[PDB]
RNA sequence: GAAGAUGAUUAGAGACCAUUGUAGUCCACACUGCAAACGAUGACACCCAUGAAUUGGGGA
RNA sequence: CAUCCAAAAUCGAGUAACAAUUGGAGGACAAGUCUGGUGCCAGCACCCGCGGUAAUUCCAGCUCCAAAAGCGUAUAUUAAUGC
C-alpha cells in the first residue's frame, strides 16, 4: 500500500521485529486498531478475503431517499484465526473497502480439539458451543472424522475459514435474515477458549507483555 | 499442558493466561482482564526488579470484584499485612 | 416443597461457581449427596467440604476452586445400560473427552467410565463437565 | 408370485442439486476420468458412506468388544485389497479418511490408463468395451470393475486381441 | 410444560391426542370428511364429461381474461370448473368430449388470478393435450 | 338516571350539550356467574447484589 | 444370454443418417447486457411476480444449463418440522 505511520505501541513492534506473530499480541490481550498489525505478521498466501453479503439499507427522507450499502466481510487463515467484519457507506466500493478493515481488527484465533480420536493435527472442535446474535442461535456439534462440514452453505464459508472440516450443527429462530446469522456462527467460534476445561489447567505461567519489555524503543520510537 | 497427540505433541496455538481469582481462562477477546504487575522490594527499599504478577479477568470489573480478591491473593503472599 | 434433594443441592453450587465464589452452603445433606461430592474432589474440582451436625439434619458447605463449569441433576433417574452409555454421554454433555456422568448401581456410585469398566449399567443420577 | 430376490439401490443423488459449489466438484471428476455420467460419482459415494457408518459405529466402543474385533479387521482387510490404504493402517480413522477420488483411480478405465496401456482415458474405456484388455487371464469388457492391488501388475491384453 | 414422573405416562399421551386435533395437517389425513369433499375421492385423477365453455375473469393486479370449462364428473356427479393450461387450446376441447381433469399445485388453496379453481385439464380424449400444442399428434373426431 | 319528553347545536341530530324523567340506583330474601375479574405475569420449593424509607411483632 | 466369423472353408460403420430426449435460463435455483413477434390482449406464473409498444419471465429462433435412456405432470405418504 501507501507508506505508512504507526501511531499504536503494537505498530511500531510489528514493524520492527519485535512481536513477529499474532499469537503473542493475543496472549496478553491487547486490542488490535489498525488492519496493517494483521498484513505484516500475516503474510499473504495464507489470508483470503470473501464478502458474505452486500444489501442496500434506505433512510426515510421527505420526498426522495438516501440509500446506502451494508455489507459483510470475513476474513482469516486455515490455520485457525477468523474475524467477521461489517460495515456501512453510501457506496458499493466505499462499505466494501470499510469492511475489511473493521474484519482484520475483530480477529480472534480458533481452539481446535478432538472427538476422543487422536491423529494427525486436529480436524475437530472441541467441544459443543453456542453463539447468538438476534433470535438465532447455533448449536454446533463436534463430529468424527470423514463426517465433512455439515451445514447449510452460509455457515459452510464460515467454518472453512477456522479450519473446522468435521461438524453436526443445527440453527434456531429467524434464519433467513442474512446477517443475523453470520455474527451468531462467529460467537460460537469464539466461546471455545471461554469454556475451562481439564487439560488446559496447571496454573500456566504468565509473563511480561511484549510492550512493557520494549518499553525503551517505544521511548526511542516516539522521538 | 495443553491438548496432545498420541505422539505426545503439543497442537494448540497458544495455552490461555489463568486469572488466579477465579481459576478461569482469561480470553483475548476480554480487555478488560488487565495484568497488574507489582515490584517487590527488601531492606532498605531497594527494589528487586518485577517479579511477581496478578492477573484479573474482564468479570469482575463489570461489578468491581476486583479489589476484593487482589487483597485476598497479596494477603496470602504476604504482600499485605494484616493484624 | 423438593422433590429431589440434588436438585436443590445442586442449583446452589451451579449459581455460586458462575458469581466466581470460592465457598457455597448446602441446606440439607443426605447419603447421596455425599457421595456426587466425593467423586468430582477426587477427579480435581473441589478443594475440601465439610458436613456440620445440627442433630436434626446437616448443613453441608464446600470449597469451590473454581474448576467445574456446571453439575446437573438428572431428574426421573432413567436408566442407562452398558450400549446407551454411549446415547447420554453424547446428548448431554458437550464432549466425549471430559464429560462425566454420574450414575448408581447396586455396586455403589461411579462415574460411566469405571460402570463400563465392571460391565453394569443402572439408573442415572447425575453430571458435571 | 413367489419372488425371493432382491433389488437394492446402489446410487441415490444429493439433496438440493443446483448448488454450484456440488456441480463444480461434479464436473471435475466426469471429465477428468471419463466418465459416462454422474450416476456413476454416485454410486461409488452410497457404498463409501456404507462403509464409513460402520466403522464410525464400530470407533465409538470400548476395547475388548466382539463388534470391534471381528468387523474391524475386515473393514481393514478389504481397503487393503484394492489398494485403498496399505498395510501401514489399523486405526479406522484412516477408514474415515477415504474419499471419492481413491475410488474412481482403481476403477480399470483409470488403472488402464495408468499402467501405459492407452493414451487417454476415454480412450482406455474404448479398449475395455471393444474387448482388448484383461485383468490376468480373464477378459473383463466392463469398466468399473475394481482392480486389486495385487493384479493391476498383471493386466495385459486380451487373447481375442489384434494389439495382442 | 410437561410431567417428568415415573407413572406420569397416561396424562401426556392423553395431552397429545386432544392438541392434534388442534392441527389441520392431523384432520387432513385421518378424518373422511376431507377425502369425501375432495372431488375425485382423493383419486389421482378423474373423467367428466365436458358441459359448456365458461369465461372466466381475474383478480384486481392482473387483468386478464382466462378460458375455463365446466365440467361433470361421472364418478360423484359433481359439477367443477377447470382452467385450460396451454395458450390457443380452447380450440381442442369441445362439448360432450370426454375430459381428464387433474389438481394443480397447492390444492387447498386457490391459484392467483383464477379464483374457485384448482383444477387444470391434462388430457382431452385420453390424447395429451400438450402433445396438440406442440404439434405431435392430432384431435380425433374420429 | 338508561328509555321517553322538550330546547338547542347541525346540511341532517333520542346526538355530544341544556331543562326534565321511568326502570334502575338503597335494603331484606331468592336467582344470574357473563368483566381490561389485569400484574394481560398459574400454584408450591431452592439459589441469587446495590441504597434509602415506610407498615406490624420481637430483641439491645 | 454366451462363444464365433474358419479349424481347410462363414458377415458387416465414417455425416460412424446405426443422427437422444424431456424440462429450464428475473428471484427462490444451475443457465441470456440476446434477435424477431405480441403489447395488461394472447398467455405465463406451486409462491414472489411478468404483459398498458423500452417484455432478462409471454409467443418463435439461436445460444447456454441440469439429468440422461430416461425426463416432466397429478395425488397420497415420509423427510424437511424443535409447525
Amino acid at each position: 500500500k501507501e507508506e505508512w505511520v504507526p501511531c499504536t505501541k503494537l505498530g511500531r513492534l510489528v514493524k520492527e521485529q519485535k512481536i513477529t506473530s499474532l499469537e503473542e499480541i493475543f496472549l496478553f490481550s491487547m486490542p488490535i486498531k489498525e488492519h496493517q498489525i494483521v498484513d505484516q505478521l500475516i503474510k499473504e498466501s495464507d489470508m483470503r478475503d470473501e464478502l458474505m453479503l452486500i444489501v442496500p439499507v434506505q433512510k426515510a427522507t421527505s420526498a426522495g431517499q438516501r440509500t446506502r450499502f451494508k455489507a459483510f466481510n470475513i476474513v482469516g487463515d486455515g490455520n485457525g484465526h477468523i474475524g467477521v467484519g461489517a460495515r456501512v457507506g453510501k457506496e458499493v466500493s466505499l462499505a466494501i473497502r470499510a469492511s475489511m478493515i473493521a474484519a482484520k481488527l475483530n480477529v480472534v484465533p480458533i481452539r481446535r480439539g478432538y472427538w476422543g480420536n487422536k491423529i494427525g493435527e486436529p480436524h475437530t472442535i472441541p467441544m459443543k458451543v453456542t453463539g447468538k446474535c438476534g433470535s438465532v442461535s447455533v448449536r454446533l456439534i463436534p463430529a468424527p472424522r470423514g463426517a465433512g462440514i455439515v451445514a447449510a452453505p452460509v455457515p459452510k464459508k464460515i467454518l472453512e475459514f477456522a479450519g473446522v472440516e468435521d461438524v453436526y450443527t443445527s440453527s434456531c429462530g429467524n434464519t433467513r435474515t442474512r446477517g443475523n446469522f453470520i455474527m451468531a456462527t462467529f460467537y460460537a467460534l469464539r466461546k471455545t477458549y471461554g469454556f475451562l476445561t481439564p487439560d488446559l489447567w496447571a496454573e500456566t505461567e504468565v509473563s511480561r507483555d511484549p510492550t512493557d519489555e520494549h518499553s525503551d524503543f517505544l521511548t526511542m520510537g516516539s522521538k | 499442558i495443553g491438548t496432545y497427540n498420541e505422539e505426545g505433541v503439543n497442537v494448540d496455538l497458544y495455552i490461555p493466561r489463568k486469572c488466579h481469582a477465579t481459576n478461569n481462562l482469561i480470553t483475548s477477546y476480554d480487555h478488560s482482564a488487565v495484568q497488574i504487575a507489582i515490584a517487590n522490594v527488601d531492606a532498605n527499599g531497594v527494589l528487586n526488579g518485577t517479579t511477581t504478577t496478578f492477573c484479573i479477568a474482564g468479570y469482575l470489573r463489570r461489578q468491581a470484584e476486583s479489589d476484593h480478591a487482589i487483597n485476598h491473593l497479596a494477603i496470602s503472599k504476604g504482600i499485605i499485612r494484616i493484624k | 416443597t423438593m422433590m429431589s434433594v440434588l436438585a436443590n443441592a445442586l442449583r446452589c453450587i451451579a449459581s455460586a461457581e458462575r458469581r466466581g465464589k470460592r465457598q457455597v452452603l448446602i441446606r440439607p445433606s443426605s447419603k447421596v449427596v455425599v457421595k456426587f461430592l466425593q467423586v468430582m474432589q477426587k477427579h480435581g474440582y473441589i478443594g475440601e467440604f465439610e458436613i456440620i451436625d445440627d442433630h436434626r439434619a446437616g448443613k453441608i458447605v464446600v470449597n469451590l476452586n473454581g474448576r467445574l463449569n456446571k453439575c446437573g441433576a438428572i431428574c426421573p433417574r432413567f436408566d442407562c445400560t452398558t450400549p446407551d452409555f454411549e446415547k447420554w454421554v453424547k446428548n448431554i454433555l458437550p464432549s466425549r473427552q471430559f464429560g462425566f456422568v454420574v450414575l448408581t448401581t447396586s455396586l455403589g456410585i461411579m462415574d460411566h467410565e469405571e460402570a463400563r469398566a465392571r460391565n453394569t449399567g443402572g439408573k442415572v443420577l447425575g453430571f458435571f463437565y | 408370485m413367489r419372488n425371493y430376490n432382491n433389488f437394492n439401490r446402489v446410487w441415490k443423488a444429493p439433496r438440493r442439486p443446483f448448488e454450484k459449489e456440488r456441480l463444480d466438484r461434479e464436473m471435475k471428476l466426469c471429465g477428468q476420468y471419463g466418465l459416462r455420467c454422474k450416476r456413476e460419482i454416485w454410486r461409488v459415494n452410497m457404498t463409501l458412506s456404507k462403509m464409513r457408518r460402520t466403522a464410525r459405529l464400530l470407533l465409538t466402543l470400548p476395547e475388548n468388544h466382539p463388534r470391534r474385533q471381528l468387523e474391524g479387521s475386515a473393514i481393514m482387510r478389504r481397503c487393503h485389497d484394492y489398494g485403498f490404504l496399505e498395510e501401514e493402517k489399523d486405526k479406522l480413522d484412516y477408514v474415515l479418511s477415504l474419499t471419492v477420488p481413491d475410488i474412481l483411480e482403481r476403477r480399470l478405465q483409470t488403472v488402464v490408463f495408468k499402467h501405459g496401456l492407452a493414451k487417454s482415458v476415454h480412450h482406455a474405456r474404448v479398449l475395455i468395451l471393444q474387448r482388448h484388455i484383461a485383468v490376468a487371464k480373464q477378459i473383463v469388457t466392463i469398466p468399473s470393475f475394481i482392480v486389486r492391488v495385487s493384479s493391476e501388475h498383471h493386466i495385459a491384453f486380451a487373447d481375442a486381441s489384434p494389439f495382442g | 410444560t410437561k410431567a417428568n414422573g415415573q407413572h406420569a405416562a397416561r396424562k401426556l399421551v392423553r395431552l397429545r391426542r386432544k392438541n392434534r386435533w388442534a392441527d389441520k395437517g392431523w384432520k387432513k389425513s385421518h378424518t373422511f370428511v376431507a377425502q369425501k369433499a375432495n372431488p375425485f375421492g382423493g383419486s389421482s385423477h378423474a373423467k367428466g364429461i365436458v358441459l359448456e365453455k365458461i369465461g372466466v375473469g381475474a383478480k384486481q393486479p392482473n387483468s386478464a381474461i382466462r378460458k375455463c370449462v365446466r365440467v361433470q364428473l361421472i364418478k360423484n356427479d359433481k359439477k367443477i370448473i377447470a382452467f385450460v393450461p396451454n395458450d390457443g387450446c380452447l380450440h381442442f376441447i369441445e362439448e360432450n368430449d370426454e375430459v381428464l381433469v387433474s389438481g394443480f399445485g397447492r390444492s387447498g388453496h386457490a391459484v392467483g388470478d383464477i379464483p374457485g379453481v384448482r383444477f387444470k385439464i391434462v388430457k382431452v380424449s385420453n390424447v395429451g393435450l400438450y402433445a396438440l400444442y406442440r404439434q405431435k399428434k392430432e384431435k380425433p373426431r374420429n
